[PDB]
């Protein structure tokens, strides 16, 4: 049940709520007040989903799908069978995510390390909240949120995207994709670098961070460093999700026309707006 | 059809890959133990991987993992419950005993060497060419504790030469002796260096180093573990 | 306010680092460049030196040729008017030869000829740079991890503009050199193939793309969380585990039930990333060559 070097860290303290009432582990899992909180929200939410499965007539994972209330209902309550379960489950989901982050904070205090992880996680929770709460409220109806279903939610993406033409033209969607692409590139390099140093040519001796820095300067003429690479990855990640939430928060709110047309502000600038020739003339 | 073949093959591949990956991450901390240091009943579904050996860079030897694990230090802790799963309370001074958030591990009592075999970290006074090139220079600044009391003043910066980076601040205490403070735990302000993790009466407890011009992996761990433990233990 | 260690609070400089010498031909390393105080706040302040061997120049040369080839065409299209050039910058496009010419090389310049030229320059620029990546690791005695990972990305690239266009029978099947162009091509490729979301490989590819961000966010944050115990010196923590490696692992064990090792986490990292383009290349390679409609295929797998 314990890692060879674990006992020394399993000391009392660090809890945010309830003192030492829930200060304990179950197997490897820590259980704070929030350990209990998330279980409560998750059990409930899984129950409501099972119950929504019956009302629908399937027990097939590829088929089950909880839909939000129809547009007619605007931002109000709705019958369980027609958008209500979705609303309650959304609350439970939100309760389960926020609790998990808070539980991570408590684990951070007991171990005496920084709070970067719970902090990073918050960005994901935020993207989720933009889709099921922020955008819908700003648009006037819970009907704009995505349905909870393995394929039905991809339908939402597809349809919502095509509602504004080729979504590729959303400018904030371009930034977002760039960060996602870049973060993967960066992750591939970081993992390969450290590994090629710890596992040098057959029989040779373990390389050093000096070699790591050398390899990169040789290659591209610059090395961000061991501390820099981790600051970078964290940043590329959080930025990718930040621009994602952002490209959506503006779609259907301050901009509801074709995204491709948004680009005329540039082509139609006074100066070149009239010159003949080119693609736009 | 071909596509069906491809995707099915892939899932089998992916299962082997995850197996490999998981066993590879068991080269440390395993096998599992009971709260009493005894080998746990079930170790899970994955078996320990076949040992691998690292050839350390400067005649410093060999490393083989997985291998016999053992806290090569005493642990001043005592059970608080009659069953597995509960906190273990410190029997003495958690800070002084090195437990909980103030824990340290028995790393080699040697210093880390750069690619050429030289001490990776040196006081800046002994590193020719090095100087503060940007940001407030902390040297000469008084250091304050979480209790808003002054506990000393910075007298030097220990730097990472191959990575040209600040790692510790050498601080002189009223008794005339010095201690190292990790760079990541201090706040450099315009007219002073602030340290939250510790209160003024705790700087003296900070572990001290053998040689005045070098730190060993073992000493870094005791120093850092100590000041991080203050967050919890210095709290009052 | 507690210190987060996202930006350094004090910068420290010393003499330029000429770097490790191994079986490296020091004759091919340039001189150090200036020091950036700006970059210094985030990572290393030192720029250069860089190693330029024969392959580097080869790669770097054809790399510009490819770039310039496309650029004169964009200018040809802009009527050499620097105003137009800028206005319609994202609209220009060097398209591949018409489907008429198939996999031939007899297409006239203003009809796909330049495309072939440019593609050829790109072909050697990328492959020579791949070789560069391998030799640079050999000269320092390091493993070839970077070369094998880079090969994964090359895979998707090879499928998009080479392998698939050949199995289909025409260079018209390839991707055009243009900004908005290749965006339309993408949207279009999906439509023509029955909606790419029904392709199981796009789905895996997405999973790993999202996984790469999940992981790096997790990893970067963890290391910064334990940098107060010198967590970033990952190599020494691998040889002599410290408290940084222990609390890092324990944080994740107490959170999700399992953990990794200082070395192990990097094996997770290289594969999560590599699988994005590995899974993706297969998905695209099978599109149009073996499967014509993913919706249909999905209806009865086969
Ligand atoms: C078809 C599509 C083709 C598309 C081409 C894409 C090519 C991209 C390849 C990317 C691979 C990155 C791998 C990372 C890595 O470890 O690199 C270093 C690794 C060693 O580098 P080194 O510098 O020589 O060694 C340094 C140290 O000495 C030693 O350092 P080390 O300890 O780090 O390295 C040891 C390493 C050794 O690594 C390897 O040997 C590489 C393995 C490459 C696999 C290629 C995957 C292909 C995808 C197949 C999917 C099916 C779809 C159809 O161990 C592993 O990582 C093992 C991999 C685990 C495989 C699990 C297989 C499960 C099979 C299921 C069995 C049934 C189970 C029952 C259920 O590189 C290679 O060995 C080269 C691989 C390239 C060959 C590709 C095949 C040719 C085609
Ligand atoms: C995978 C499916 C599609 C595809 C779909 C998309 C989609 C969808 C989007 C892009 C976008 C981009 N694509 Mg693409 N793209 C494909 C294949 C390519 C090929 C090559 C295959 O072999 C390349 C080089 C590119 C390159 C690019 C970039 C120009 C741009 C993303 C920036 C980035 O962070 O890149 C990651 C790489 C790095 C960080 C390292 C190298 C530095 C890069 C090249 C810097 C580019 C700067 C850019 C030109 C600046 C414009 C602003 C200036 C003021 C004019 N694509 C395939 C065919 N691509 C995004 C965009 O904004 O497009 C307009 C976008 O939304
Ligand atoms: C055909 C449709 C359109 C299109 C329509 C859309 C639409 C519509 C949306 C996106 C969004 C995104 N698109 Mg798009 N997109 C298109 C084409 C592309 C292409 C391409 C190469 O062609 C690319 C790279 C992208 C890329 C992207 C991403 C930048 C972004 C989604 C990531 C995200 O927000 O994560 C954020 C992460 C989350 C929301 C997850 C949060 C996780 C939560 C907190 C935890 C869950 C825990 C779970 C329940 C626990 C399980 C426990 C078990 C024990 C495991 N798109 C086409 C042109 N795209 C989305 C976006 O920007 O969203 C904000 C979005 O809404
Ligand atoms: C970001 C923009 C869109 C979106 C666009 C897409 C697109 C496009 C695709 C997916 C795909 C997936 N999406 Mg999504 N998805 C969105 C929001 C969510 C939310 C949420 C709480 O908001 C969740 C749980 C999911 C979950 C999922 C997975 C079922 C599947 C991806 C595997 C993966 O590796 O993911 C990355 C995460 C990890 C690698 C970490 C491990 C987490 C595991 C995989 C989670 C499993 C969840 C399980 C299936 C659901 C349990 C729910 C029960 C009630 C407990 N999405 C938003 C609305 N999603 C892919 C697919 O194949 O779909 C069929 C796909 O192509
Ligand atoms: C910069 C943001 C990036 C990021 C970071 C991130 N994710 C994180 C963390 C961090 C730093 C964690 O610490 C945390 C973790 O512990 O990971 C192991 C986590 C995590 N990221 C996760 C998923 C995840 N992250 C994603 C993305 C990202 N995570 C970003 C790329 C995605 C995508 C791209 O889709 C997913 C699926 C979880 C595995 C894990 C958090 C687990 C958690 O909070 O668990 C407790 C919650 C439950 C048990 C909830 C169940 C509730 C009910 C059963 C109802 C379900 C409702 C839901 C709406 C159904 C959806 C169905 C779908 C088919 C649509
Ligand atoms: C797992 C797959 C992921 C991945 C991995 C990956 N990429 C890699 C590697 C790896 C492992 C490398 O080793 C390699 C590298 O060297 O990285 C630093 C690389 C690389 N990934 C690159 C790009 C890239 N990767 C991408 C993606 C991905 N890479 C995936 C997410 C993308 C996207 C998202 O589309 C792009 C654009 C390259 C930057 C780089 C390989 C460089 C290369 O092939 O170069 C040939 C050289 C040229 C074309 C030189 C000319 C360049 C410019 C056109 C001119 C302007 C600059 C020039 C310096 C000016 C000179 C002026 C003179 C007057 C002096
Ligand atoms: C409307 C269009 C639909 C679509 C299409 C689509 N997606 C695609 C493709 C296509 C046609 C791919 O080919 C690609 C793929 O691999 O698919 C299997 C992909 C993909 N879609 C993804 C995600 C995705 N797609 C989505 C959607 C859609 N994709 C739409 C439904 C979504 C959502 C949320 O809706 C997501 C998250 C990725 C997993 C994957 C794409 C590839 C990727 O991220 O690649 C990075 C790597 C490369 C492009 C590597 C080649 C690198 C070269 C070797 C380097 C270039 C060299 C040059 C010298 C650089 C010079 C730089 C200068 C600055 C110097
Ligand atoms: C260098 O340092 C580092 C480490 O260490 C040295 C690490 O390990 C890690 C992270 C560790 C890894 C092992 C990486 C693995 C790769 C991934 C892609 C992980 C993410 C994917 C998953 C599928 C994780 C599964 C997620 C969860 C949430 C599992 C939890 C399962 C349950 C059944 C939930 C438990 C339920 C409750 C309610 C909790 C409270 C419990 C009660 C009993 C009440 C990182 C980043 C790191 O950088
Ligand atoms: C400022 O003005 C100057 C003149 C200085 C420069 C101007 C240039 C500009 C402004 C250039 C802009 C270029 C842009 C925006 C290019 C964008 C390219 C993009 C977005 C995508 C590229 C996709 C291409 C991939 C899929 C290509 C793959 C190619 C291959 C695999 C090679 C295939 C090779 C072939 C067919 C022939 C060679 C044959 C062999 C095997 C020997
Ligand atoms: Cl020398
Ligand atoms: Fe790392």
């Amino acid at each position: 049940a314990l890692l060879s070097f674990e006992r020394k860290y399993r000391v009392p303290g660090g809890t945010l709520v309830g003192g030492n009432l829930f200060d304990f582990w179950v197997g490897p899992f820590y259980v704070g007040f929030f350990g209990v909180a998330t279980f409560f929200f998750a059990a409930l939410g899984i129950i409501l989903i099972a119950w929504s499965a019956v009302l629908q007539g399937t027990w097939n994972p590829q088929l089950i799908s909880v839909y939000p209330p129809a547009l007619e209902y605007g931002l109000g309550g709705a019958p369980l069978a027609k958008g209500g379960l979705w609303q309650i489950i959304t609350i439970c989901a939100t309760g389960a995510f926020v609790s998990w982050a808070l539980r991570e904070v408590e684990i951070c205090r007991k171990l005496g390390i920084g709070y970067h992880i719970p902090f990073a996680f918050a960005f994901a929770i935020l993207a989720y909240l933009t889709l099921v709460l922020f955008r819908p409220v700003m648009m006037g109806a819970w009907g704009y949120a995505f349905p909870y279903g393995i394929w039905t939610h991809l339908d939402w993406v597809s349809n919502t995207g095509y509602t504004y033409g080729n979504f590729h033209y959303n400018p904030a969607h371009m930034i977002a994709i760039s960060f996602f692409f870049t973060n993967a590139l960066a992750l591939a390099l970081h993992g390969a670098l450290v590994l090629s140093a710890a596992n040098p040519e057959k029989g040779k001796e373990m390389r050093t961070p000096d070699h790591e820095d050398t390899f990169f300067r040789d290659l591209v003429g610059y090395s961000i460093g061991t501390l820099g690479i981790h600051r970078l990855g964290l940043l590329l990640s959080l930025s990718a999700v930040f621009f994602s939430a952002l490209c959506m928060i503006i779609t259907g709110t301050i901009w509801f026309d074709q995204w491709v047309d948004w680009w005329q502000w540039w082509v139609k600038l006074p100066w070149w707006a009239n010159i003949p020739g080119g693609i736009n003339g | 059809d071909l596509a069906s073949l491809a995707i099915y093959s892939f899932w089998i591949f992916l299962a082997g890959l995850i197996y490999y990956l998981q066993t590879e991450n068991m080269r440390e901390g395993y096998p599992l133990e009971n709260e009493d240091g005894t080998p746990a009943a079930n170790q899970g579904p994955f078996p320990l991987p076949k040992p691998k050996t690292f050839i350390l860079p400067h005649g410093r030897g060999t490393l083989t993992v997985p291998g016999p694990e053992s806290e090569d230090r005493p642990i001043a802790l005592a059970r608080t419950a009659v069953s597995e799963g509960f906190p273990h309370a410190p029997t003495g001074d958690p800070m002084k005993d090195g437990v909980g958030p103030a824990s340290w591990v028995a790393r080699r009592d040697l210093p880390e060497l750069d690619g050429h075999g030289h001490n990776k970290i040196k006081p800046m006074k002994a590193a020719a060419g090095f100087h503060v090139s940007a940001g407030k220079n902390p040297i000469g600044l008084p250091v304050r504790g979480c209790d808003l009391e002054i506990a000393g003043k910075v007298v030097d910066i220990w730097v990472d030469i191959p990575e040209q980076m600040a790692r510790f601040l050498e601080v002189e205490l009223k008794d005339g002796s010095t201690r190292l403070l990790p760079m990541q735990m201090v706040k450099v302000q315009s007219n002073r260096v602030h340290v939250n993790a510790l209160s003024s009466d705790l700087f003296a407890g900070i572990p001290t180093i053998k040689s005045p011009t070098e730190v060993t992996l073992l000493e870094e761990d005791k120093i850092c573990g100590y000041v991080a433990g203050g967050l919890m233990y210095a709290a009052p | 306010a507690e210190y987060q260690n996202i930006f350094s609070q004090v910068q420290v400089r010393g003499p330029a680092d000429l770097g490790m010498t191994e079986d490296v031909n020091l004759a091919n390393r340039s001189g150090v460049g200036p020091f950036s105080t700006l970059l210094g706040w985030f990572g290393n302040a030192q720029l250069g030196p860089i190693y330029l061997g024969s392959l580097g120049v080869l790669s770097l040369f054809s790399g510009l040729m490819w770039f310039f080839t496309i650029g004169i065409w964009f200018w040809y299209q802009a009527g050499w008017n620097p105003a137009v050039f800028l206005r319609d910058l994202f609209f220009f496009s060097l398209e591949p030869p018409a489907p008429e010419y198939g996999l031939s090389f007899a297409a006239p310049l203003k009809e796909g000829g330049l495309w072939l030229i440019a593609s050829f320059f790109m072909f050697v620029a990328v492959w020579s740079w791949w070789g560069r990546t391998y030799l640079r690791a050999q000269a320092l005695g390091m493993g070839k991890h970077t070369a094998w990972a880079f090969l994964s990305a090359i895979w998707l690239w090879m499928v998009l503009g080479f392998i698939r266009p050949i199995l289909m029978g025409s260079w018209s099947e390839a991707v055009p050199y243009g900004i908005f162009s290749h965006l339309d091509w993408t949207n279009n490729f999906s439509l023509v193939h029955g909606n790419l979301f029904y392709n199981p490989f796009l789905g895996l590819s997405i999973a790993f793309l999202y996984g790469s961000a999940l992981l790096f966010a997790m990893h970067g944050a963890t290391i910064l969380a334990v940098s107060r115990f010198g967590g970033e010196r990952e190599l020494e923590q691998i040889a002599d585990r410290g408290t940084a490696a222990e609390r890092a692992a324990l944080f994740w064990r107490w959170t999700m039930g399992f953990n990794a090792t200082m070395e192990g986490i990097h094996r997770w990292a290289i594969w999560m990333a590599v699988l994005v383009t590995l899974t993706g290349g297969i998905g695209i390679l099978l599109s149009g060559t073996v499967v014509d409609n993913w919706y249909v295929w999905g209806q009865n797998h086969g």
